[PDB]
RNA sequence: GUCUUGUAAUUGGAAUGAGUACAAUGUAAAUACCUUAACGAGGAACAAUUGGAGGGCAAGUCUGGUGCCAGCAGCCGCGGUAAUUCCAGCUCCAAUAGCGUAUAUUAAAGUUGUUGCAGUUAAAAAGCUCGUAGUUGAACUUUGGGCCCGGUUGGCCGGUCGGAUUUCCAACGGGGCCUUUCCUUCUGGCUAACCUUGAGUCCUUGUGGCUCUUGGCGAACCAGGACUUUUACUUUGAAAAAAUUAGAGUGUUCAAAGCAGGCGUAUUGCUCGAAUAUAUUAGCAUGGAAUAAUAGAAUAGGACGUUUGGUUCUAUUUUGUUGGUUUCUAGGACCAUCGUAAUGAUUAAUAGGGACGGUCGGGGGCAUCAGUAUUCAAUUGUCAGAGGUGAAAUUCUUGGAUUUAUUGAAGACUAACUACUGCGAAAGCAUUUGCCAAGGACGUUUUCAUUAAUCAAGAACGAAAGUUAGGGGAUCGAAGAUGAUCAGAUACCGUCGUAGUCUUAACCAUAAACUAUGCCGACUAGGGAUCGGGUGCUUGCACUCGGCACCUUACGAGAAAUCAAAGUCUUUGGGUUCU
């Protein structure tokens, strides 16, 4: 035969035979663990609001050469330390430290973007407005 | 092929399409039956028998002269062996081979080989006791064999 | 061992209708081997058998025609409630118009054919086309 | 061969193939009607004996077993029944 | 300017609700829709965005900027001075009142594989065998034939292009009979009926047939004791709330919806609806009896019985009636005895086990024989070197090395013979001869009769090294010593040498433990070699079974290398374990 059971009355060994090798899987094991709780910064949430410890200027991975812009994140739920990418051109100038940041996903399933060593996360907004918008020049950073 | 090795050989005995059966035998069935049961009392197995009627007889197979199997025969006779015969002779070989054991500690492949065979014991023993020929609690014992068989 | 004596026959069947053979022996035979062979001469898959008798299982030898492709046996035989015989009609034969699911019912082996006019289901044994 | 006989095979093929594996099986060994010097009493003696066959009466040797059929005494005279 | 199609920051009269707002409508009161006076588009305004334009992917090697920086880039990649990719402008693409991003999830994923994956070499066959649960498991028991009666579609003349029926042409289905044919059995309801005939011809082709009397013939039809192998599977029914899903009807202005609605003489009212289907696994009722399991008569305690006795209780209308109470009965158990009967055991699987026969083998264990060599030591002669190397040195040596002869001991090893040979579950196993059990294959008109295959758990055995404690300790030799080499060389090379190498009693549990190929079964193709057994002979050849392999082709298979299995797999299912 094809090597697993095939007869009329072996259900329970093709089910439990089944659970087994399921463990293989990625997304299995991560969901039934519990890792996106349990380790996982965001604790298995899209976003997170932190505020920010640091500027990290990050030199790229080879063959790019760049210094990528960062900033160190305090995350408010857990106490978790965490590194961010702060995208597009010079929106580094925009954070300054001790400023509340929402962070979001890098769009890999936490694992590092492009060429950055180490950065799973980016800033989305600063002090309650967009990136986007600061950037765009729609909005204007407040005061504090 | 085997039970217990890979030798995987067809030897055996060819059985002729002829049941009622043959026209160059003359000796009738009650008189086969008295050979059998003679040979019965003076200490023999059904297998045994049956070659002495193939060789020194004409007697083709028992079943098609006389009607029955030569077991069914001794047992309609109270010739019946208290345990069956291919059992007898399997623990036979088993006291044969523990017994060699004894003296020989370091005789790995003796000790290999008396798994095997007590593992044959023990499926025709469960076989047995299905069918209600052995008693339902009966039981192979290495210390109490040597007492059954002989 | 042997398990399916019917997964043998077809499978020589098949074999010998690959390599063009015109005959086939068949060993074991069975009622449910001649059954299936039945079924198979009706619509013309195979031509002629003959059982020789040899006071055991007996053999076959059928004679074959060139219009077979595929026979074969469905292990295990799965029962078929009467509303899906058409998933193993879709999944088993090459197209809607021919070849043939055969099934084991209380009616008697036969095609799923027939089985639709009779009003009747049980258990997949194989199929032919 | 593609197109060929299986239900009447030749009979030297038949003869040639193994005893299981002919259309029908069945022994290729046959009985013997021996006949000892001595004694004219007839015996019965299977070709592939096995045990040494003695004459009930007379006590001498008829044949002596071997692998497969079985060789027999010097002075014997041996017929198919 | 022919028939018309684009483009102009060229000019025309129309159209309009977004908004604001009479007033109605709406509503508990409003608000908002719906309706509506009055008022409300000229493009600068009532102004559409969000993301892209190297590829994947639809849209530019167009201009300016920056120069591996800033930045981009899901991924591949762009950027170091002509950037198709960054920041911009232009232009263009896509979706659009929406479009992007993040995380999760489904499909894509035959990348979880029941359908339906993979395991020689990509990841992956357990070192090997035993073995309980589990899964799986050869064939065999009423088959065929002859009848008969209603059915359902197409018929054949659908004749008016749409529907009708007679018998017949059939096909396909269904029921009941007969054929050595359980079709539970009997006990009153009822005999309905139709071979019961008190008025026979009421009446389309004698197969398209009645006015009812008299026991009837109860399978047409209800409740009774009487006992009824047991499942699985499948048909039909029933069930499985509503909403939700599919789905019929219905112009909510269309639609998502909703369950409304629609026709009158709109002046005293008529009418269609709010269907249907699915939803198993479980339970219930019902038809079938293939397939798959299960039970039965073998020390007969067996079956049927109007028998022919014993024995054992049960109680009905009576015998007035409660009650005492022996029987005849009337139905039960129960033990005998006679009777009837074909009286009762399926094959014997190119399944398995067991026996028997002659054998085969470097299979195992315990004793026992040699063999030369190696090192060493006694007796020997001899005289400078001998050892060792690519070349040297370390070392032994005129107290005689090495070389040579003679007789010894010790431990190990088993040459040559020795092979595409054998045996063993694998690891492994090779001097002789005994003893002890074991085993395959072959032969078999012997025996049992499914006892089997594969196996979580659990077990036996398992090279070398290694461990503990006794023996032994020749040779080789980890460590170590030590001479060369080299930039180094506590590496290769060279000379010694500890544990180790051997053995007994215990452990250890692993190896490229490899055919990197699980096991059992079947089938598919030529060939010659060879090992074991058997048979025939014209005695060395053939056939045969069983083995180790090998050669050709490739039918097939494969990513290929290659493979007679790694084939019989999208024409996808023989059984089963492990990964
Ligand atoms: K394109
Ligand atoms: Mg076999
Ligand atoms: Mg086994
Ligand atoms: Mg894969
Ligand atoms: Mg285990
Ligand atoms: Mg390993």
């Amino acid at each position: 035969g094809k090597g697993k059971p095939r007869g009329l009355n072996s259900a329970r060994k093709l089910r439990v035979h089944r659970r087994n090798n399921r463990w293989a899987e990625n997304n299995y094991k991560k969901r039934l663990l519990g890792t996106a709780f349990k380790s996982s910064p965001f604790g298995g949430s899209s976003h997170a609001k932190g505020i920010v410890l640091e500027k990290l200027g990050i030199e790229s991975k080879q063959p790019n050469s760049a210094i990528r812009k960062c900033v160190r994140v305090q995350l408010i739920k857990n106490g978790k330390k965490v590194t961010a990418f702060v995208p597009n051109d010079g929106c580094l100038n925009f954070v300054d430290e001790n400023d509340e940041v929402l962070l979001a996903g890098f769009g890999r399933k936490g694992k590092a973007k492009g060429d950055i060593p180490g950065v799973r996360f980016k800033v989305v907004k600063v002090s309650g407005v967009s990136l986007l918008a600061l950037w765009k020049e729609k909005k204007e950073k407040p005061r504090s | 092929g085997r039970m217990h090795s890979a030798g995987k050989g067809i030897s055996s005995s060819a059985i002729p399409y002829s049941r009622n059966a043959p026209a160059w035998f003359k000796l009738s069935s009650e008189s086969v039956i008295e050979q059998i049961v003679k040979y019965a009392r003076k200490g023999l197995t059904p297998s045994q028998i049956g070659v002495l009627l193939r060789d020194a007889h004409g007697v083709t197979q028992a079943r098609v002269i006389t009607g029955n199997k030569i077991m069914r025969i001794l047992k309609s006779n109270g010739l019946a062996p208290e345990i069956p015969e291919d059992l007898y002779y399997l623990i036979k070989k088993a006291v044969s081979v523990r017994k060699h054991l004894e003296r020989n500690r370091k005789d790995k492949d003796a000790k290999f080989r008396l798994i095997l065979i007590e593992s044959r014991i023990h499926r025709l023993a469960r076989y047995y006791r299905t069918v209600a020929v052995l008693p339902p609690n009966w039981k192979y014992e290495s210390a109490t064999a040597s007492a059954l068989v002989n | 061992t042997r398990s399916s004596v019917l997964a043998d026959a077809l499978n020589a069947i098949n074999n010998a209708e690959k390599t063009g053979k015109r005959q086939v022996l068949i060993r074991p035979s069975s009622k449910v081997i001649i059954k299936f062979l039945q079924v198979m001469q009706k619509h013309g898959y195979i031509g002629e058998f003959e059982y020789i008798d040899d006071h055991r299982s007996g053999k076959i030898v059928v004679q074959l025609n060139g219009r077979l492709n595929k026979c074969g046996v469905i292990s295990p035989r799965f029962n078929v409630k009467i509303g899906d015989i058409e998933k193993w009609t879709a999944n088993l034969l090459p197209a809607r118009q021919f070849g043939y699911v055969i099934l084991t019912t209380s009616a008697g082996i036969m095609d799923h054919e027939e089985a639709r006019r009779k009003h009747v289901s049980g258990k997949i044994l194989g199929f032919v086309y | 061969v593609l197109v060929q006989d299986l239900l009447h095979p030749t009979a030297a093929s038949e003869a040639r193939k193994h005893k299981l594996k002919t259309l029908v099986q069945g022994p290729r060994s046959y009985f013997l009607d021996v006949k000892c010097p001595g004694c004219l009493n007839i015996t019965t003696v299977f070709s592939h004996a096995q045990t040494a066959v003695t004459c009930e009466s007379c006590s001498t040797i008829l044949c002596t077993p071997t692998g497969g059929k079985a060789k027999l005494s010097e002075g014997t005279s041996f017929r198919r029944k």
